[PDB]
């Protein structure tokens, strides 16, 4: 599913298959291994294909997705610092090359409005997400786009050269 | 002296964190009272949401179900935060959400 | 102490003003959803 | 039960079904859509 | 003073815009005052100079903080809707959305 949206339904079945019996991932897999990495990695593919769909069509309902399986991550694996690491990169990423767009503000403040506030009812993870340096990323991105819609509706409606 | 009474022992607890006082926490809860009171009235007033276009004909047995799963819901949150358990909030939301969906994709397609 | 065995949110005199922001806000918002559908633009 | 080299021999048929299948539509898909 | 220009332009602007849809001047309203709620949350912790119940003042604000993204939302999927996704779909999935976040937070403050 996370490659039908990159590239074609061909291509998602050839990665679908190839992910089916690497060893990469078998070394972690193999029935026995009870372990908070069998669920999670699963449920990281699941969350970028939710914060794929959300991030390339704006929907509020595929963003809320991305911050329910998120959650379902933070409370499983303690690598979620993965996620709430690479989601805000992609979009800061996407505010250098100039590629803002409304259905970026939308997805992303909805996946972080969500998933920050889920994601502390966790008695593990609790009040890490406001005070510590993983997710400060997150809070920064955060900010810059709300700094950007506002220059993005002021400079839009006055001319180039007056900015 | 080394068999022989002892002397006693007892913990030492820490202070709890202290409350602030009622009444200086009362007159907050009054100016959050106020304001939401000014809010409603400031679209009660302003010219905005003025109560036009209810509509009345059959579409309107999909609209009080449209508002009775929307309040419905927020019932539930209520219960929930006073004490009811997680299941009975779980099935609950179920029960009310299986018919609440329909109605309420219903007076959607029907509200153009 | 379980999650359950704490002073709930009525009991402090601290955390009436949070509660109180929170019906508010949930009432607004109530209130905002069926102002959004009755009038029309 | 089942041994081992029963056991073997089925994934690897199980792995070169898929993945034949996976070619076959790869190239149905391609040679009948622009 | 070309930030006098700007701003009058603006301002110009805003105003026509929510006087010509009233849908607009309910969202407008409502984030503002979301952004009183939150003023005043603060000021009752810098007053006191306390915040005992830490997730009672988190759930507060972000409940604050998250209808406002979620109302910002609404409001640039209604002044220039997406391609796929119809008002009506805007609307549904912000009610879900709402719906969700107001759970969460009253799970938060305990
Ligand atoms: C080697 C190592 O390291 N190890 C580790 C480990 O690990 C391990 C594991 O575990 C295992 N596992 C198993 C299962 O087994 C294994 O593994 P593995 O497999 O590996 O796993 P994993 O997961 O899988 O992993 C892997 C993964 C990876 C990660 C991967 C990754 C991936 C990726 C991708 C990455 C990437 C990244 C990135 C970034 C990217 C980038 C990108 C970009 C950039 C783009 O194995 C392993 C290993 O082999 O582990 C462990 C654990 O588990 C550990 O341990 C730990 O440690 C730590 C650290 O340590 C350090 O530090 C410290 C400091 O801290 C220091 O100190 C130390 O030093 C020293 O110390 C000591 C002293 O004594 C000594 O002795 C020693 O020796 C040392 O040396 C160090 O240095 C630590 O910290 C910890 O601790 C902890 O724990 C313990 C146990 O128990 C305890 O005891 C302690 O205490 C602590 O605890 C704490 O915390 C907890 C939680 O967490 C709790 O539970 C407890 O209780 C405590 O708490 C307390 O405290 C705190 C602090 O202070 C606080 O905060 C609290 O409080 C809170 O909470 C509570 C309860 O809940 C509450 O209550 C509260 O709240 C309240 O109050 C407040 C205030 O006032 C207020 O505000 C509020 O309001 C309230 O609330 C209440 O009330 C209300 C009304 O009123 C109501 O409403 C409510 O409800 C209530 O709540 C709060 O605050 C308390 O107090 C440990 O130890 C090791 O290490
Ligand atoms: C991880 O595992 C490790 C290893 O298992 C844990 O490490 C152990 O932790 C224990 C407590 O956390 C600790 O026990 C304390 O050690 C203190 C250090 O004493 C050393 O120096 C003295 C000389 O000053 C030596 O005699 C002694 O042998 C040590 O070498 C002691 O000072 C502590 O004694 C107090 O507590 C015990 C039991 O609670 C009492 O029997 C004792 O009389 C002391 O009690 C006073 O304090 C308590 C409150 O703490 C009062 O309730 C009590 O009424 C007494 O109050 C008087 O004194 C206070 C000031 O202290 C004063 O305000 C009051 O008015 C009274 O006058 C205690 O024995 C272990 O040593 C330590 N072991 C190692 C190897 O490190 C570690 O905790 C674990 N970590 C976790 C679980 O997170
Ligand atoms: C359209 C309408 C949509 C409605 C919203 C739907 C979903 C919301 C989305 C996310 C919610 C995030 C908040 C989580 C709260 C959990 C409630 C709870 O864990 O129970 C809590 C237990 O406290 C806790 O330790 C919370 C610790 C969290 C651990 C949860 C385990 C993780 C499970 C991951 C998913 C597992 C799925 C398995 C099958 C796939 C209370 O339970 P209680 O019985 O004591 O009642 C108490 C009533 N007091 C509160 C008023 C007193
Ligand atoms: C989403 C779909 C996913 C599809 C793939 C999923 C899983 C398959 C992948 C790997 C399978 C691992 C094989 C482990 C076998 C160990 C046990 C063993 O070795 O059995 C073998 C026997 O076998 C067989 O002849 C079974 C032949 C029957 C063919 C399969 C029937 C179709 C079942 C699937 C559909 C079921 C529902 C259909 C309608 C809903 C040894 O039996 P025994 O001597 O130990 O005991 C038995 C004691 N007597 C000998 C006395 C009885
Ligand atoms: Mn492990």
């Amino acid at each position: 599913e996370f490659t039908k949206e990159i590239k074609d339904a061909s291509a998602g079945l050839l990665a679908a298959g190839f992910i089916a019996i690497v060893p990469g991932y078998i070394s972690r897999s193999v029935a026995g291994s009870y372990d908070n990495e069998a669920i999670a990695i699963t449920l990281l593919m699941v969350t970028f294909m939710f914060w794929i769909k959300a991030q390339k069509t704006g929907s509020i309902m595929h963003a809320t997705c991305a911050a329910l399986f998120y959650f379902y991550m933070v409370s499983a694996w303690g690598g979620y610092v993965f996620i709430t690491n690479l989601i805000p990169l992609h979009v800061f990423l996407l505010i250098l090359m100039g590629r803002y767009s409304s259905k970026l503000y939308s997805a992303y403040t909805t996946w972080y409005a969500i998933g920050t506030v889920a994601s502390m009812q966790i008695p593990f993870v609790g009040f890490l997400p406001i005070r510590s340096n993983d997710h400060m990323a997150a809070l920064g991105v955060f900010g810059l786009i709300q700094i950007v819609a506002f220059g993005d509706f002021v400079k839009g409606q006055i001319s180039t050269a007056k900015f | 002296d080394k068999f022989g009474i002892k002397p006693e022992i007892h913990h030492i607890f820490h202070a709890e964190p202290k409350r602030v006082a009622k009444p200086i926490a009362v007159i907050f809860v009054l100016i959050i009272f106020i304001t939401i009171l000014s809010l409603i009235v400031t679209w009660l007033n302003s010219c905005a949401a003025a109560f036009n276009n209810i509509p009345t004909g059959v579409t309107a047995v999909y609209f009080l179900g449209f508002i009775a799963t929307i309040v419905g819901f927020e019932v539930i949150f209520a219960r929930y935060y006073l004490g009811t358990s997680i299941f009975e909030t779980l099935f609950s939301s179920l029960y009310l959400g299986a018919p609440g969906l329909l109605t309420s994709t219903k007076f959607l397609r029907s509200f153009g | 102490l379980a999650n359950d065995e704490y002073p709930r949110s009525w009991e402090i005199s601290n955390s009436w003003v949070y509660i109180s922001a929170i019906c508010g806000v949930i009432v607004a918002w109530i209130f905002f959803v069926v102002s959004f559908v009755t009038t029309s633009s | 039960m089942i041994s081992d080299e029963q056991l073997n021999s089925l994934a690897i048929t199980f792995g070169i079904v898929m993945m034949t299948l996976i070619v076959i539509y790869h190239a149905v898909d391609s040679t009948m859509s622009p | 003073t070309d930030f006098q220009e700007t701003f009058k332009t603006s301002k110009r602007a805003y105003f026509a815009q929510i006087e010509k849809y009233p849908k607009l001047k309910l969202i407008d309203t409502f984030c503002f005052f979301l952004v009183l709620l939150g003023v005043i949350q603060c000021t009752f912790i810098i007053l006191i100079r306390d915040n005992f119940p830490f997730n009672a003042f988190l759930a507060g604000f972000i409940i604050c903080v998250g209808q406002f993204v979620l109302l910002m939302s609404l409001r640039l999927q209604l002044c220039n809707s997406f391609p796929g996704i119809s008002k009506n779909r805007a609307f549904a999935e912000f009610i879900v959305a709402s719906l969700i976040l107001h759970f969460v937070c009253l799970h938060f403050i305990n």
